[PDB]
């Protein structure tokens, strides 16, 4: 019983205070609409907490063709338009000599 | 090189020595084809039509 | 007012010293002053021509319609063309300590930082960095270190195991900037 | 003070900045407008010293302890794992056509829909956020036995781990348990036949 | 690009009476426009199969993509939306792709955004 | 300039072929173990040394009887130490300064010391002879291969008389035999006693310590060059060797002065006189936040009043204090004296903090005289070993890589492994930072193990098991190469007639016995 | 990159747990005594 | 990891296994019959720079070490997933930093409770 | 994917002789030259990424390249400020060096009593 | 310190070339031969 | 054309004279800022911006000179700088990459360049990529100076400047037209 610990309780005062933190933290996130200042509903923690992991982790598909062109050296063109898409695809053909 | 039994007393190398890939590849020129870089896009109107 | 940006930046955020005396000197009121003062400081490029260049937008006469846009435009052309401009718009950088390697080896990465006068106040007189024997050195795994030996009593631990190397960790740099303004911030609490 | 112990408590220097504030301009109506005692000033004091104390308190018992123990949270992944777990019990929730927009839900459809899924790194404040999130969260999401008292927070959210367990007094101190053998076989030599 | 090279060149050290080939796959990104191959409703009349007989690859049909015309002339009473409005975009888009101009006048020939519908 | 001609030499494999070919195979300088049955990749090349010879002193150079034997298991004692390191996750950090080095090292220890050693890893290079814990202890005396009573007795107590040549008795009141893990600590201890540094052959110890190392004259000649000097030239190359002799002689003087710059009174001092080391504690002031240092042996009653929680407040002199959360320490008071002819008291703590006069990078020389210089107890094998651990931990040749199919995962391995994250919203997997755990059970054969691969491993966290795909898992690599990068080079004995050795063709490996 | 790999002739470089070239196929070839043992 | 690797493999020229030290001088033995002793070497001399008059060790025969810059192999440790000890100036602008969550809660020197410290 | 299973670029070498021994041999030659051509290569991009790993600025046509959509998935034009994007090209260059370790920790398996390609 | 002294100056000289690691022939002047040459010629005795 | 030959063969004209010149007239400057300044008291003048610039200047002037003083760039001016209390600018620390790269000492160079890639990452221009190109083509090691422009093509930022492939394609045409020994010579 010695390893056995207790669950921390954590209040929604100091939950408020540290959203409140990252929301000066990353200003952009609130100005975006990525995140809210209020905590109202019960879900809200949470709904939060999923859409910092999407801004983070979903890479727009224009900045996944740059960054794949930077560091992998993948050759293509790469639309910046709203009305442009960038397909990444696989080019296969055979040489002989 | 320094190797004066080589063809002579048996000796043939089983890997192609490192010199000898040097200067085969350093007598034939690269074609500039086989670079591959395209940057632009592709041509759709013009490209398939151009001169005869 | 990029001079006062810097120098804010400079603190992390009053005033550094960075942004008190810039390298640019003030204009005499006249036109020949102006054409001189352009001269001696932008004069690596020719001015005359960016001005001209930088007239008209999109088949717009800028000069003749929007003033301020059209200054905004030579300045940045102007600004962006001469190397000198460059040059002095530049940020100041902290100032990289100077290394020598342990003298009791621990890591290869764990190096003793040369330290300025300004950072130690008091420690002997000492000679400039190169003179005692500091280089350059640095690496992703680097760390910096003040440099001691635990002092042996009279014990057997003293005479037979060898000698306990105390280090205390130092920063790899030297923020001049930061450094002047704590104690000028000293100096407005104590008056 | 009460404002100032809360509010500021992320940026150490702005709190400091504003607490001089504070007590420098009650000390100005202080010096005038009072009379035939110096104990405002000392009162004045002692009440910088319990509001930075109060400050450095809440820091250090609502989350410097919450937080401190690594092994608990599984190193940062029990963490993640719970987030899920969290993630899944909820769906009505955060996914669904009366939760979000469909923007958002193909934006996590196509996070999960990659071969390899990597946890992204995240700034300090967002680490701590997270973290408290999902503390409060495995609140609910754990059988009702662990809710209160167990080892490590991930723990019996999901049901059917294959743990090693399988030693039950190795954990013990060998004098006790010798002891306890030579006796008791002692015994079963000196008792029984079969 | 080395690699490449290095490894186009392994044919000419080949051993005795040994050829090669090289297959290469690799990784390239394609870019669909909505401007040259628009999104568009069905016509308003549909193609049978009468459209696709033998030959009618080499005689109904253009090859793909279809010409839109990003030069358009500004007929007599309109205005910047007017022309917006029959161009089927923003009022804004109109401007910025004719940027150039602050008035359009009858009978003056302007730039079509390629966004417009 | 010279760099305008490249240069290739030979390369390395090309010299050693030419060797092994001119002397038609060289039996002379092949290891044993390679003219038996299926010789591994490692009995397949030439007999250089290795660096795990490197901290053993008790083989001199030819090893007397059963003393190779000895050493290999220190050997193997070193690589169960690497294992339990690896295992609950102290192991050397490319960044550590010595401080937390010297942490490290500690709790390392620890966990040695209470862990049994593992015979079934004992393995036998060969031509050497098996022999168990009991013989190697009854021939060269317990201490050398301590049971857990004899390496208490030793960090507990005192007396350099009692190096425990025979067993000691247990709470059972019986002999006690256990092999653990040897620990550095220990080790050091005895390198403390007088008839230990004889048995290990650094006895000259005893003379050399507080001595200066002996002066080396660059460009110092011969009496078959000097007879072609002029009487006048002579004179010189005296002025030379006096010169550097003088100077060398004087730095080590005024190096073992041991004189450090204190800030405070802007001037350098040493010390004149030690006191015993007392515990002392913290005490900062309530109102003013002053810290200041109290013995803790004078205070007694009230600190552990305060510790009793019955009052909370140290009072000293009116003023009070707070007791500082744990601040208990251990340090030496030290009258120091200054150039002035001065005199102050000073901790330990804070002279040490202080910078020194001369710091020549010889200091530690006395340890082995005339050998070249080392940071660290070289008479100690485990330290040794440690020390080499951490060196090519902080060049790059060892540490956390990802796994290859190759480098021998096998049960028992300790392993870095990414944790998986289970997601019903995620199709594939997650995957999530590495953690330690150990190897379960590996599956080599294609057919047992399909693509992608997997590795049972049981994680040190919560002791959970799981299948983790083998591109997720990281070992400790001892060296660049492989194939198998987790192992030891092993050094072998040196023959000295090599052409004169002997296999057994009927049982090369020697196993009916 | 270089036309000839820094792998191959420098000896910082150099390979310990490389063999040289006859001895591999000298142990290859052996062909040890099948009566290891009495009986069969 | 050979013991002392550079002061051999690196530093010497045979990579330890050529004797230097050798008299060229005429043998008795049968198969060293076509040995003839060696004139000394030529005194004022410059070599070519792949040998040596074979005085010495540190003058071969035939060098082996190559005059260009030497550098050891680029570690194959994960400088990544590996968690260094806290630097002073990784402390310093640990507010602005971006870890991993095992960069944060990271068992040994775990840099969350630094960060609220 | 991770490990074996995934690439950028993926070659395919035919090898084809008149008898079949050759082209075994041949398959042996070749596959040795490219460990080491590959080795070097891939070793070279790894001391690149790791040093862009360690730090480095962001492009103003990368900032501009990732903040380029009407509306980002939480409805309105997103503000990448250059930090997040810094993040994001973080992540893939770790990516990158798991790959390449990968790559030539392979390449330093196949010793010579060892060898199976 | 004060602009042009004696320190300042000596300064400017720059590290101190050895003697000792010097090579200088017959002539008097810095060698044309290859480093190891030279080393070769000016070796000690025996 | 070869933009490091230019700073050797600048360094024979009237090398020494022009050097001595930089130093007094900077001497001077210093004189004239600490004028203009006379609340950071102690501190001016070498706190300001000013300072700094004339400090790049002496610098960027020294490398035009004799080896003595290019050599003396990395060594004695940027440690008086340190001690000065002047605090560098990123020209600063290209200008010592340059000085020390000139001298063929890559070590030092490459460590410089660590350090600002460490901490001040954000302000590094491409004239320091062409400091160690120059460089490692100086030192005669051509693997480095591929190195160092593959790694410049992958961040695509700094953009490379026409100077900078004129530096790793002069590397290029140096390694390879330079001979081996006869070993290799054969064939």
């Amino acid at each position: 019983n010695m390893n056995v610990v207790q669950r921390p309780c954590i209040e929604d005062g100091l939950l408020s205070l540290v959203l409140e933190a990252v929301t000066k933290r990353h200003p952009n996130w609130v100005k975006a609409g990525v995140i809210q200042t209020t905590l109202k509903d019960p879900f809200d923690a949470l709904r939060w907490m999923m859409h910092i992991f999407i801004r983070l982790s979903y890479v727009p598909h224009a900045g996944a063709a740059t960054i794949a062109r930077l560091s992998r050296r993948r050759i293509g063109p790469i639309g910046l338009e709203p009305h442009q898409f960038n397909v990444p695809a696989e080019l296969g053909f055979v040489e002989q000599y | 090189s320094h190797r004066r039994d080589y063809i002579r007393m048996g000796y043939i190398p089983r890997y192609t020595p490192w010199e000898w890939i040097a200067i085969q590849e350093a007598d034939q020129p690269l074609i500039a084809e086989q670079i591959r870089q395209d940057n632009i896009g592709t041509s759709y109107f013009f490209s398939l039509n151009r001169y005869w | 007012q990029t001079l006062q940006n810097n120098a804010v930046e400079a603190v992390g955020a009053g005033s550094a010293p960075w942004s008190i005396l810039g390298p640019l000197t003030a204009i005499g009121p006249t036109a020949e002053d102006t054409m001189v003062w352009l001269q001696q400081h932008y004069g690596d490029v020719d001015v005359m021509s960016i001005m001209r260049w930088a007239r008209f937008r999109k088949g717009k006469d800028l000069m003749a319609k929007d003033r301020p846009q059209y200054l905004a435009r030579a300045a940045a052309w102007i600004e962006l063309l001469s190397k000198r401009n460059r040059e002095m718009e530049e940020v100041p950088l902290t100032y990289m300590r100077k290394s020598k390697p342990l003298v009791l080896d621990t890591n290869s990465n764990v190096r003793v930082a040369w330290q300025t006068p300004l950072m130690r106040s008091g420690g002997p007189p000492r000679l400039l960095a190169r003179e005692e024997g500091y280089v350059f050195h640095h690496s992703n795994s680097s760390r910096f270190v003040e440099e001691t030996y635990r002092h042996p009593g009279e014990s057997l631990q003293s005479r037979y195991l060898a000698l306990q190397p105390l280090h205390t960790e130092v920063s790899a740099k030297e923020d001049f900037q930061r450094l002047y303004y704590q104690a000028q911030k000293h100096h407005k609490q104590q008056e | 003070a009460e404002a100032a112990v809360t509010k500021f408590l992320f940026q150490r220097g702005s709190f400091e900045s504003m607490l001089h504030r504070i007590i420098t301009d009650a000390l100005e109506k202080m010096s005038t407008l009072a009379l035939g005692g110096q104990e405002g000033n000392l009162a004045l004091e002692a009440l910088k010293r319990q509001t930075l104390f109060k400050r450095n308190d809440y820091i250090q018992k609502r989350l410097i302890d919450v937080v401190s123990n690594s092994a608990y949270l599984g190193y940062g992944d029990s963490v993640w794992q719970v987030f899920f777990a969290a993630v899944e019990a909820n769906e009505e929730n955060l996914l669904s056509d009366r939760a979000t927009t469909d923007a958002i839900r193909a934006a996590w459809e196509g996070v999960m829909r990659e071969d390899v899924v990597r946890l992204p790194d995240v700034t300090g404040v967002v680490a701590l956020y997270l973290t408290l999130v999902c503390i409060r969260e495995s609140g609910r999401l754990v059988p009702e036995e662990l809710k209160e008292l167990s080892s490590g927070l991930e723990d019996g959210v999901r049901p059917g781990v294959r743990k090693l367990q399988q030693y039950p007094l190795i954990f013990l101190h060998p004098t006790v348990k010798r002891r306890f053998v030579v006796k008791a076989v002692a015994e079963i030599l000196h008792n029984s036949s079969s | 690009t080395e690699f490449e090279k290095r490894m186009y060149d392994i044919r000419h050290w080949l051993h005795r009476q040994t050829s090669c080939e090289f297959h290469t796959i690799y990784r390239r990104n394609v870019i669909h426009d909505s401007a040259v191959f628009p999104t568009e409703h069905d016509p308003a009349t549909p193609t049978t199969h009468e459209h696709h007989r033998m030959f009618s690859f080499a005689l109904d049909w253009q090859s793909a993509p279809v010409n839109r015309l990003s030069t358009d002339t500004v007929h007599e009473g309109e205005s910047w939306d007017a022309v917006a409005q029959r161009l089927g975009c923003s009022v804004g888009e109109l401007k910025d792709a004719n940027a150039e101009r602050e008035t359009i006048e009858a009978g003056v020939v302007i730039n079509v955004p390629v966004t417009a519908t | 300039t010279e760099r305008n001609t490249i240069h290739y030499g030979v390369p390395i494999q090309q010299i050693v072929d030419e060797f092994v070919f001119r002397h038609r195979n060289a039996r002379g300088e092949r290891p044993l173990d390679y003219f038996k049955p299926f010789p591994n990749f490692r009995a397949l090349r030439l007999n250089r040394m290795y660096r795990d010879v490197e901290g053993f002193s008790l083989m001199k150079q030819r090893p007397e009887f059963l003393e190779w034997e000895l050493f290999t298991r220190y050997r193997q004692h070193h690589q169960q130490r690497r294992r339990l390191a690896l295992l609950h996750g102290l192991e050397p950090v490319a960044n550590e300064t010595a401080q937390e080095r010297d942490t490290r090292r500690h709790r390392l220890d620890e966990i040695c010391e209470r862990t049994p050693f593992d015979e079934r890893e004992m393995r036998v290079n060969d031509d050497e002879m098996r022999v168990s814990v009991e013989t190697l202890r009854s021939w060269f005396g317990v201490y050398m291969l301590p049971s857990p009573t004899v390496v208490n007795a030793v960090l507990g107590g005192s007396a350099s008389v009692n190096l425990h040549l025979y067993h000691l008795a247990d709470e059972m009141g019986t002999a006690d035999t256990r092999e653990h893990v040897l620990s550095s600590r220990y080790l050091n201890r005895l390198l403390l006693l007088e008839s230990y540094q004889n048995r290990v052959g650094r006895g000259f110890m005893n003379h050399v310590v507080g001595r200066a190392p002996e002066p080396v004259v660059p460009h110092e000649q011969p009496q078959e060059v000097l007879r072609h000097f002029s009487a006048e030239e002579r004179a010189m190359y005296e002025q030379h060797v006096k010169e550097q002799t003088s100077r060398q002689l004087g730095e080590w003087e005024r190096a073992m002065k041991r004189r450090r710059w204190l800030t405070d009174h802007q001037q350098y001092g040493h010390v004149v006189s030690h006191g015993l080391e007392t515990s002392v504690v913290d005490l900062s002031h309530t109102e003013t936040g002053a810290v200041l240092t109290v013995s803790t042996k004078a205070y007694e009653q009230e600190i552990e009043a305060v510790r009793m929680k019955t009052n909370a407040t140290i009072k000293v002199d009116g003023m009070v204090y707070n007791l500082l959360p744990n601040s208990e320490r251990r340090v030496v008071p030290l009258t120091v004296q200054l150039d002035s002819g001065e005199k102050i008291d000073m901790t330990s703590e804070d002279f040490d903090r202080c910078e020194l006069e001369a710091f020549p990078r010889n200091l530690n020389h006395a340890l082995n005289y005339g050998i070249a210089n080392y940071a660290y107890n070289r008479g100690n094998y485990v330290e040794t070993q440690d020390s080499i651990w951490e060196e090519q931990t902080a060049s790059g040749q060892e540490g956390w890589s990802p796994a290859t199919h190759a480098d021998g995962l096998r049960e028992g391995l300790p392993v870095r492994a990414r944790r998986p994250i289970f997601s019903s919203s995620a199709e594939q997997r997650i995957a999530g930072g590495p953690q330690r755990a150990v190897i379960i059970q590996y599956h080599h054969q294609p057919f047992f193990n399909p693509e992608p691969r997997l590795v049972k491993v049981a994680f040190q966290c919560d002791g959970t098991i799981m299948e983790v795909p083998i591109s997720d898992v990281m070992i400790w690599q001892r060296r660049y190469h492989g194939p198998e990068r987790t192992v030891g080079d092993e050094s072998r004995r040196y023959n000295p007639a090599a052409m004169r050795r002997y296999v057994d063709v009927t049982d090369p490996f020697n196993e009916k016995t | 990159s270089a036309n000839i790999p820094r792998s191959v002739w420098d000896p910082a470089q150099h390979n310990p747990n490389w063999s040289d070239s006859y001895g591999h196929d000298i142990t290859n070839r052996r062909a040890w005594p099948a009566r290891k043992w009495t009986v069969g | 990891q050979l013991q002392a690797q550079d002061r051999i493999i690196c530093g010497t020229h045979g990579a330890g296994i050529v004797a230097h030290q050798t008299a060229v001088n005429s043998s008795d033995n049968p198969m060293l019959s076509s040995v003839t002793t060696a004139a000394p070497a030529a005194d004022l001399s410059r070599t070519k720079p792949h040998e040596g008059t074979g005085t010495s060790e540190r003058d071969p025969y035939i060098r082996t070490l190559h005059n260009q810059r030497s550098a050891a192999p680029e570690s194959s440790v994960s400088q990544s997933h590996t968690v260094n000890a806290p630097t002073v100036d990784e402390c310093e602008m640990l507010a602005e930093r971006w870890g991993t969550m095992n960069y944060w809660h990271n068992d040994t020197f775990p840099r969350l409770v630094v960060f609220l410290k | 994917e991770d490990g074996i299973r995934g690439s950028e670029v993926t070659y395919k070498i035919v090898l084809e002789g008149f008898w079949d021994h050759h082209v075994m041999k041949l398959a042996e030659d070749v596959c040795m030259f490219l460990k080491d051509v590959g080795r070097q290569i891939v070793e070279e991009k790894l001391v690149a990424v790791r040093r862009l790993l360690q730090g480095g600025a962001v492009d103003p046509e990368l900032l501009a390249a990732f903040n380029c959509a009407r509306a980002g998935p939480f409805g309105g034009l997103d503000e990448y400020d250059k930090e997040e994007v810094a993040n994001f090209l973080r992540s893939d260059l770790r990516r990158l060096e798991e790959q390449c370790l990968s790559v030539i920790n392979r390449c330093n398996v196949p010793v010579p009593g060892a060898t199976n390609i | 310190d004060t602009q042009n002294d004696k320190k300042q100056l000596a300064r400017r000289l720059g590290r101190y070339m050895l003697f000792a690691n010097r090579s200088l022939d017959d002539t008097g002047f810095p060698t044309d031969a290859r480093a190891d040459d030279y080393t070769r010629w000016m070796a000690p005795p025996s | 054309c070869d933009p490091a030959l230019t700073y050797k063969l600048l360094g024979d004209e009237n090398g020494e004279e022009r050097a001595q010149e930089a130093y007094r007239w900077f001497d001077l400057a210093l004189t004239s800022l600490a004028v203009d300044c006379g609340h950071f008291v102690p501190y001016l003048p070498q706190g300001t911006a000013a300072a700094s610039h004339i400090t790049n200047a002496l610098m960027r002037t020294l490398l035009t000179c004799g080896y003595t003083h290019v050599a003396a760039i990395p060594d004695s001016v940027y440690d008086r700088m340190g001690s000065m209390g002047i605090s560098p600018t990123i020209s600063t620390y290209e200008l010592v990459m340059l000085a020390l790269s000139l001298q063929g000492n890559m070590v030092e160079a490459e460590s410089i360049l660590s350090f600002l890639r460490s901490h001040h990452s954000e302000h590094i221009t491409v004239e320091s990529f062409n400091a160690l190109l120059l460089g490692h083509r100086e030192a005669r090691q051509f693997d480095c100076c591929d190195a160092i422009w593959q790694e410049l093509v992958d961040r695509r930022w700094p953009r490379a400047s026409p100077l900078t492939a004129e530096l790793y394609l002069r590397s290029i045409m140096d390694h390879a037209n330079t001979p081996t020994s006869e070993p290799l010579q054969s064939f």
